[PDB]
């Protein structure tokens, strides 16, 4: 209905939005987006697309495309006379003889049901799957590509009852043109079915034998593009159907090898996440049997390079990448029975002279370490040394992907004495570390922290030069290497421990550290793997991280404080407020509490000064269990390290573990255990008004069945340390934990732990000895399990013992004693006058 | 940890 002038300006505005030079192009735009804000202007636009045929089409489609953003945002105020006419102008005319305006309008349709939403225009399911069985192959064919847009878009949308589920006549409606002449026909069929399988709605789950029935009679399609989207239904319906298709499964096979091998590589994707979604099955192991051999050198030579990755380097996921992994699962699933049918690739892939076929060897050689590795044994002797040597390739790739190989193989390295392989990997590894390509770079590094997680102790006569090379690496390293390079650095301090506390390696390390824990900031991505590195480093340095622990310190506590208040302001109104990520604060909790285990009571002139017991507070009770895990752990480590700053909130804090005191969450149940032990001990008899709260909690805990040992022997020892300060409220109860609490402790080396809980389970004896005479033997096992104790706890193990043989008699005590094992007999009668 | 393994 609008016409008319105002069109030789819209003709204008299109001819001059169409200029070669950008300066009109980028000047015509600002009177375009003037005027999108008058919906009449949509009018014009789609009259233009479907009406001015004496225009050229490039000028019509442009209308509609530009029509098509006008959707895509503030659809909102589009007024429903003119939604209804674009509606009606584009679904009457979807099959025009422009395959340019087809295509235009189908945007226009699809973008009009995207946005929006379908039950805003109910009618239009119906009406083109009516059109779908029209005599102009045009109008079906723009039909069908509309279909397949929206099920592409919606499918979860038309699964739920909000649109009285048109499926119910969509799925067989499609099912019928599986058999069309066209192959674009059968591909917009098979495309649209594919979108509700793995939803498994039941429209089709009904009709599962027919659609199978039309996927084998198109099989064999010599179209691409069919065999595309039947391999990617072949895929879906290994999740869903497998039990359905499982009778066809050796035909199914045979054709998806043959499309592995089709000389198309989006077809032979598709045919190889058949292999990798198949692998993962647990029927999958008597399947594949008889194919194997046929299967397993199309991914190897899947596995190489193209040509093409050759030249972009020298994509996220590839045949390559699909292939590698299937090949990662079939060795975890047939284990050593997989050699015979690869090895002799391999001593074939491995010495080649083209570098990309070598590649692909070594590739395959780290595909298959983690299934293989014991049969692979007794070829590493051969092989390591030759990936050692493969390491001095000129080829940068081959040395990539050699590091990690030999990161994949690195337990048996390290099984193996240092000379043999270890030195030389780590000599060369190194090298690497400082080649001079990014990937290189990369490679070698997280193959060499890999190495440092299994290295261990081993590393300590290296340590020179491993700290020179890495040290140095912060200067090349630009982006992404230097995240892996604080993932080394945390590596080899948790790997070597206390072994790195010396001032040479600190004045090496800690200056470009703190350089960039300084320079970096708040809102950076950079610093999470930089606070485990620290957290590892402090960990291992311990004292002699003093200098250096003021920035990090107030870092974290902001960190904490920040991350609390962008917390609450998402628990009270999202919309604004997205969460933060609690990572951080959990790993800066964490980092303090380590500060705290290995400075002590250096840590007094920060704590002092910092908020970190009100934060510490407001995380005890946060949702998140990990959250709670790491502030009992720095609650325990401050009352270790400076408890004159903790004492005031005893108050505050103990009924809070009363209440968190909960082996369903055993990480964080027994981090809170352990907590109320060394408090306990740090307040001493001032701890008579907390006992109850929590003692029978403790009882009911020690008796759980099943229960890991690390839980337990808190348990124990925090039972204990509460009944060494406060004998008189424990007393009562060693009826009811004696025999748990010996049956663990029993296993623990002779620390101080052990001490303060022996302490107090002699103090409880002297105020009750009943509740231990009901059960003496198992404490008799107990101390018998101590090797050097202190004097005076040997004086009171002594006085225990003799006052408890007083009791029964020497006869009593006989019997008592003739069935104990030999070396308690012996060990507690010649340590403690028996 | 998720060290950039080539697939």
């Amino acid at each position: 209905k609008p016409d008319e002038q105002g069109l030789q300006q819209i003709l204008q505005l299109l001819k001059e939005s169409q200029s070669p030079d950008t300066t009109i192009q980028r000047t015509v735009q600002q009177k375009l987006e003037q005027l999108n804000q008058y919906p009449d202007f949509n009018n014009y636009l789609i009259f233009v697309l479907t009406k001015l045929k004496s225009e050229d089409e490039p000028t019509r489609s442009l209308s509609g495309l530009i029509l098509k953003n006008n959707v895509k945002a503030h659809f909102q105020n589009f007024p429903n006379g003119v939604t209804d006419f674009i509606k009606s102008e584009c679904l009457n005319n979807i099959g025009d003889s422009s395959p340019l305006i087809r295509a235009t309008v189908g945007i226009l349709i699809t973008t009009i049901a995207s946005k929006g939403e379908l039950q805003n225009w109910p009618d239009l399911l119906p009406k083109l799957c009516s059109l779908l069985d029209s005599e102009d192959y045009n109008t079906c064919e723009g039909a069908f590509g509309a279909l397949q847009k929206i099920c592409e878009d919606s499918a979860e949308i038309l699964d739920s009852d909000v649109l009285d589920r048109p499926l119910n006549i969509m799925i067989p409606k499609f099912l019928q043109f599986f058999k069309h002449s066209s192959p674009k026909i059968r591909s917009h069929a098979v495309a649209c079915v594919n979108q509700f399988i793995i939803s498994r709605t039941q429209a089709l789950m009904l009709h599962i034998d027919s659609f199978i029935e039309n996927l084998f009679a198109l099989a064999g399609d010599e179209e691409p593009e069919v065999r595309k989207n039947v391999c990617r239904a072949l895929v879906m319906l290994l999740e869903v159907r497998m039990d359905r298709l499982l009778p066809h499964m050796h035909n199914i096979v045979e054709y998806m090898l043959q499309r592995t091998q089709d000389q198309d590589e989006n077809v032979a994707l598709e045919a190889c996440e058949f292999w990798l979604t198949l692998a993962e099955q647990p029927i999958c192991k008597d399947v594949l049997v008889r194919h194997l051999p046929k299967l397993i050198p199309v991914l190897v030579n899947g596995m190489k390079y193209s040509d093409i990755d050759i030249i972009l380097l020298k994509s996220d996921w590839n045949l390559r990448k699909c292939s590698a992994a299937a090949l990662d699962v079939l060795a975890n699933v047939y284990r050593d029975e997989l050699l015979p049918h690869i090895l002799p690739l391999l001593k074939e892939l491995l010495f080649h002279h083209e570098w990309v076929v070598k590649e692909s060897g070594i590739l395959v050689l780290g595909a298959i370490a983690e299934g293989c590795m014991q049969g692979m044994i007794p070829y590493l002797p051969e092989l390591i040394p030759h990936l050692i040597q493969c390491l001095s390739d000129k080829k940068a790739l081959v040395r990539s992907i050699t590091c990690w190989t030999l990161s994949r193989y690195a337990h048996w390295v390290v099984s193996q004495p240092p000379d043999t392989y270890l030195k030389p990997l780590m000599t060369e590894l190194l090298k690497r570390i400082l080649d001079s390509n990014k990937r290189v770079q990369e490679a070698a590094c997280s193959a060499f922290a890999t190495l440092e997680e299994e290295a261990c102790t081993e590393l300590v006569p290296y340590l020179a030069y491993i700290l020179d090379t890495l040290v140095f690496a912060f200067s090349k390293y630009q982006h992404k290497n230097l995240l892996i390079l604080y993932d080394a650095i945390g590596t080899l301090a948790d790997s070597v421990g206390h072994h790195l506390n010396k001032p040479e390696y600190i004045q090496m390390l800690m200056p470009p550290l703190i350089q960039k824990w300084n320079m970096l900031k708040d809102e950076d991505k950079d610093l999470f793997p930089l606070l485990e590195c620290l957290s590892s480093v402090a960990t291992a340095l311990q004292s002699g991280f003093l200098p250096y622990c003021e920035p990090v310190y107030q870092r974290c506590v902001n960190l904490v404080q920040k991350t609390l208040a962008q917390a609450m302001l998402n628990n009270a109104q999202p919309d604004q407020y997205e969460a933060p990520d609690k990572d951080f604060m959990i790993v800066a909790l964490d980092l303090l509490s380590g500060l705290a285990e290995g400075l002590g009571g250096n840590i007094e002139q920060l704590v002092a000064r910092s908020n970190i017991l009100t934060l510490m507070y407001q995380c005890m009770q946060d949702k998140m269990p990990e959250v709670r895990q790491s502030s009992f752990a720095l609650l325990g480590d401050l009352t270790k390290a400076c408890f004159q700053h903790v004492k005031p909130c005893i108050a505050d804090f103990m009924p809070i573990l009363g209440t968190n005191l909960n082996p369903e969450f055993i990480s964080v149940c027994n981090n809170a255990t352990w907590a109320i032990g060394e408090i306990s001990i740090q307040m001493g008899i001032e701890m008579q008004p907390y006992i109850p709260m929590v003692l029978h909690q403790l009882v009911e805990i020690i008796n759980r069945p099943n229960t890991p040992k690390t839980l337990l022997e808190n348990t124990a020892i925090t039972i204990g340390r509460l009944g060494y300060v406060c004998p008189q409220e424990v007393a009562p109860m060693l009826q009811q934990f004696i025999r748990p609490w010996c049956t663990s402790l029993r296993n623990i080396r002779d620390n101080e732990e052990k001490d303060s809980a022996f302490r107090g389970i002699c103090t409880m004896i002297s105020v009750n000895p009943s509740g231990v005479i009901q059960d003496f033997i198992f404490f008799c096992d107990a101390v018998a399990s101590w090797i050097n104790p202190k004097d005076d706890l040997r004086d009171m193990f002594c006085k225990i013992l003799h006052g408890f043989k007083n009791q029964v008699g020497d006869e009593n005590w006989r019997r008592f004693s003739d069935q104990f094992p030999l070396p308690l007999k012996e060990r507690l009668a010649a340590f403690y006058g028996v | 940890r998720k060290r950039s393994r080539p697939y």
